RNA sequence: AUCAGAAGUGAGAAUGCUGACAUGAGUAACGAAAAAUCCUGUGAAAAACAAGAUCGCCUGCCAGUGGAAGGCUUUCUGCGUUCAGUCAAUCUACGCAGAGUGAAUCGGUCCCUAAGGAAACCCCGAAAGGGCUGCCGUCCGAUGGGUACACGAAAGUGACGA
RNA sequence: UAUUCCUCAAUGACCGAUAGCGUACAAGUACCGUGAGGGAAAGGUGAAAAGAACCCUAUGACGGGAGUGCAAUAGAGAACCU
RNA sequence: UUUUUUUUUUACUGUAAUUGUGAAAAGGUUGGAAGAUCUGGCCAAAGAAGGUGAUAGCCCUGUAGAUUCGUUCCUAUUUUU
RNA sequence: UCCAUGGAUCUCCGAUCGGGAAACCGUAUCCAAGCUCCGUGGCUAGUCUGCGCUCUUUGGACUUUGAAAACUUAGCGAACU
């Protein structure tokens, strides 16, 4: 049976990484109660 | 009016239940115990210190009048009391023989003893219910076993 | 049916119950070959050799 | 197995939210809310198989979600589907169940503002729509 | 008097719709220009 | 639950706010086929079948009890 | 009192009285000990409970009344997620190709 | 401070730009020759609101019934008067909250084509593209023709003006 | 050798809410146009909300006292430093 | 087949340890509150920066570094028709 | 709670299976191979063989390349002044 036989970052990835860092920077400050 | 670009404190050397001394403010020079830590404002509440007077209007549910509760202090306004000499001291990090993190007294003039982690932390804020509810499975039924891959117990309807 | 459903322990225990019920003369080579064909078609080779 | 049918569902997840009827006795139909991608045959078969209803007919209609617009800012709720199910035999709802009595008592607060003949029926079938 | 805007939804979609703009080379440049500007309503 | 949308999402054409021959639909699965006379024929093999086992006498419950028993 | 007389009485909480207490949800380690029949029966029990809770929330909100204990709904919802994850985990571990491809359809089918 | 350095360096006027505030002025006006009057009630306040009585206006293109095009919750019930209404409004197409639209036959979807549009093949053209829809030929397009299987056609037809 | 739809770090005799990007604030938004297209406005209580319990006069406190606070013309509901 | 293990040592924008560790004393006066002023000790391969009730090197988070982890190498990825 | 790594689920348009008023509609692709279950036909009747589909595995048949600012190389190429 032929089953039991043994056998750089893209621009969207850089954009997702930058977006996550942008959220993480906003979440680093003291929240203003309101 | 929170105009300052103040960052959060990520790792707290101040724990709920610790014994501190207020070093700055209206109640400077007075000792107490930490009741609650407000992390999102970098503030703490000392038990019975830094009081304020609130004018609360009472409706059909809550009672009115002028109450008196504690107001938060900044987390850099308190300082942990050395357990030996009783004077406030700084907190450093020491590794034990296992490799367990502890808090040790730091500062010239201090004993360098271990700041004990308070015992109030292990006690639950919301205690467990005494009695089960009418839609709760008793623990003798959950722990029984009906699936076993080696003997093929409980296989589907294939 | 239990061998097609891959309930090997219950099928073995049903074999033993049919033995103790006085019907064991019915297991000729044909029905054991049928059980082996079922188990090999559902890929249970260790239990197939146990049944063997 | 797979020879039984082309569409066989073992784990249904159709959400059904019942609407409280006006009367407590002699209920001939009831209404419910569900997701917009449900079909009359799906609702009838789920209600028959899961709960044990005796369904006669199912009538549906679509609704838009509630919206609020304040000049540029828009907030909204999800769209839903409303279904009317007609029963073969009348059913009833007890008063002692929460929150039936509160619903009736709050409903009656908003709405504050003999000659029987021979062969006259008492409990007649009250079904609306087409 | 009879004003100039007399509405008709099918005419609006047949002149300024997404697949009406996508059909010719000028409308494809219109769609690219709108997306580059950042409009919320790319098509009519 | 109220959630935020864009105000430009009101411009997307819906059959509630369209001329009388506009048809969109709500992604329901089909159950048959259209006829040449404007009708419909429901093919019974495409209807869903539900396999709901008998739940009477079941001992498990929606929640798990949280009484203090042991560490 | 304690048992519904109609299918219509199953959209109501008949045992609600004295604060009523509800437990936590099922964990995956506790679900990994159960058979397929018990897991299917538990799925349908949780489905009926979820229908009751959503009906109760809608009925109470329709008269400007608060929904008591809203945390019951996510417990049921995440328990129902864990059941499907456990069944798919078994369907991966099934060694026969046809049986695994049929168990995945039995789980994910709709 | 002093002594030096770099300049987006000094306002009264460009029928200059933006904002704020005056004058005319408590002046014109309160928008179709149908029209109002009174008892009671609610309210802090009633010519304008609720209910009732008396009078008038519209009846084949301002005024009645159903609904196409467009609008998109303006519909109904409770609460309210900050905004809007040519009001000092208790009322409302106004704000808050909830509810409401049920189809084998109605109107669509579906089938078929017109005017028209587009692909394929072929023809032409610095590029982009333009033509061609048939001799064998495809997909859309109602303002029209159809309402209880599928396949085929050298059969009839559907089929029409003033 | 050319450029920056992009990433990381650093600098400024660069600007400081009619300035600096059109956008310090949920902006290519609201709004205008059939369409291509044009295109805004709007920053700040106080260290901490301790954001004024209670009394009097009005239909109604945003008023006059009382109280919190260093300070109350520092008393606001996309707006209260001078 | 698996597990334990001899396994060299530097470089690194590896802008690695999101946020790991990381030094440094007490008094007096004014002030709503001390970082201010007076007396007086200490750290610096750390006096870049931002907070805390006014202007803080020693109150807080960090910073220089030092330890830990991981890419090359030592330690050749070889053998078979 | 949180973090690192690996997993399970993973709606639709843009868009590419066909149609299209973008976010909708209709869709079991086709043909060889070998395997459990299924039903039916035929023999001299016992480890007898021969016909099918549904769904599963492995191949091969048709096609779906595809975006993007400036830079680069080419084609055509103004007018105000
Ligand atoms: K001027
Ligand atoms: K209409
Ligand atoms: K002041
Ligand atoms: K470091
Ligand atoms: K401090
Ligand atoms: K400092
Ligand atoms: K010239
Ligand atoms: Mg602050
Ligand atoms: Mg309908
Ligand atoms: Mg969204
Ligand atoms: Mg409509
Ligand atoms: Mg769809
Ligand atoms: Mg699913
Ligand atoms: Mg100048
Ligand atoms: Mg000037
Ligand atoms: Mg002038
Ligand atoms: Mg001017
Ligand atoms: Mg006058
Ligand atoms: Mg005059
Ligand atoms: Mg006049
Ligand atoms: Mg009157
Ligand atoms: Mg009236
Ligand atoms: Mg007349
Ligand atoms: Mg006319
Ligand atoms: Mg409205
Ligand atoms: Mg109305
Ligand atoms: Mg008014
Ligand atoms: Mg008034
Ligand atoms: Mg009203
Ligand atoms: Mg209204
Ligand atoms: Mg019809
Ligand atoms: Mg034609
Ligand atoms: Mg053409
Ligand atoms: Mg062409
Ligand atoms: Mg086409
Ligand atoms: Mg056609
Ligand atoms: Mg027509
Ligand atoms: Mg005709
Ligand atoms: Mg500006
Ligand atoms: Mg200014
Ligand atoms: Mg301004
Ligand atoms: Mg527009
Ligand atoms: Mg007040
Ligand atoms: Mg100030
Ligand atoms: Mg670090
Ligand atoms: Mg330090
Ligand atoms: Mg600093
Ligand atoms: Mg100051
Ligand atoms: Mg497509
Ligand atoms: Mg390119």
């Amino acid at each position: 049976d032929p089953r039991f036989m043994k056998k750089r970052e893209t621009l969207p990835e850089k954009t997702a990484r930058k977006k996550k860092r942008l959220k993480q920077i906003n979440m680093s400050f003291v929240k203003k109660p309101h | 009016g929170w105009k300052a670009a103040e960052k959060l404190i990520r790792h707290w050397k101040i724990l709920r239940g610790d014994n501190v001394m207020i070093i700055r403010g209206k109640d400077k020079g007075e000792t107490g115990t930490v009741k609650r830590v407000i992390r999102s404002q970098n503030r703490v509440i000392v038990e019975g210190k830094n009081l304020i007077k609130k004018h609360i209007k009472g409706g059909p549910d809550h009672e009115g009048g002028i109450f008196t509760v504690e107001a938060p202090l900044h987390a850099s306004n308190v300082q942990v009391v050395d357990p030996v000499t009783g004077r406030p001291c700084k907190v450093g990090v020491k590794y034990l023989e296992d490799g367990t993190k502890v808090r040790v007294a730091r500062g010239t003039g201090t004993s360098g003893s271990i700041i004990p982690r308070p015992e109030i932390l292990k006690i639950r804020t919301t205690p467990r219910p005494t009695t089960a509810g009418p839609k709760d499975t008793p623990m003798e039924f959950v722990w029984e076993q009906t699936y076993d891959a080696k003997t093929g117990k409980g296989m589907p309807d294939l | 049916s239990l061998y097609q459903a891959a309930r090997i322990g219950e099928g073995d225990e049903m074999i033993d119950k049919m033995k103790s019920a006085g019907y064991g003369e019915l297991l000729n080579k044909k029905e054991y070959y049928g059980f082996l064909k079922i188990l090999c078609g559902i890929e249970r080779l260790e239990h197939a050799m146990s049944v063997f | 197995g797979s020879r039984l049918g082309r569409r066989v569902v073992h784990f249904a997840n159709l959400p059904i939210k019942l609407l409280m009827p006006t009367k407590l006795t002699n209920i001939h139909e009831f209404a419910l809310r569900t997701i917009p991608s449900a079909t009359k045959i799906e609702i009838k078969r789920v209600l028959e198989s899961l709960y044990g209803f005796e369904v006669e007919k199912v009538n549906t209609l679509n609704m838009d979600g509630k919206k609020k617009k304040r000049g540029g800012l828009l907030i909204a709720k999800a769209d839903y589907k409303k279904a009317y199910v007609t029963l073969k035999n009348p059913l009833s709802i007890s008063g002692d169940l929460f929150p039936v009595k509160f619903i009736e008592e709050d409903r009656k607060s908003k709405v504050k503002g003999k000659k029987s003949h021979w062969l006259d029926q008492k409990e007649r079938r009250e079904v609306g729509g087409y | 008097p009879k004003r100039t805007f007399q509405p008709s939804t099918i005419r609006r979609k047949r002149n300024h719709g997404f697949f009406a703009r996508k059909a010719t080379k000028g409308g494809r440049r219109v769609i690219a220009r709108r997306i580059a500007k950042g409009r919320h309503r790319v098509t009519a | 639950s109220f959630r935020r949308k864009r105000a430009s999402s009101l411009d997307i054409l819906s059959p509630k706010r369209a001329p009388r021959d506009f048809y969109k639909g709500k992604n329901c699965k089909p159950t048959g086929f259209h006829t040449k006379k404007g009708g419909y024929v429901v093919q019974p093999d495409k209807l869903p079948n539900y396999v709901i086992p008998d739940l009477t006498g079941f001992k498990l419950k929606p929640y798990v009890s949280q009484c203090p028993i042991e560490v | 009192v304690k048992i519904a007389k109609n299918p219509l009485e199953e959209f109501f909480e008949f045992d609600r009285s004295k604060p009523v207490v509800y437990g936590r949800g099922w964990k995956a380690s506790e679900l990994r000990l159960k058979s397929w029949d018990d897991l299917q029966k538990l799925w349908y029990v949780l489905l009926k409970e979820k229908n009751m809770l959503m009906t109760q929330r809608q009925m109470l909100q329709a008269q400007n009344m608060m929904f008591p204990n809203p945390e019951r709904i996510p417990k049921v919802r995440r328990s129902m997620c864990r059941i499907k994850h456990v069944l798919t985990e078994r369907a991966i571990e099934e060694p026969d190709p046809r049986r695994s491809a049929e168990m995945k359809r039995m789980v994910n089918g709709m």
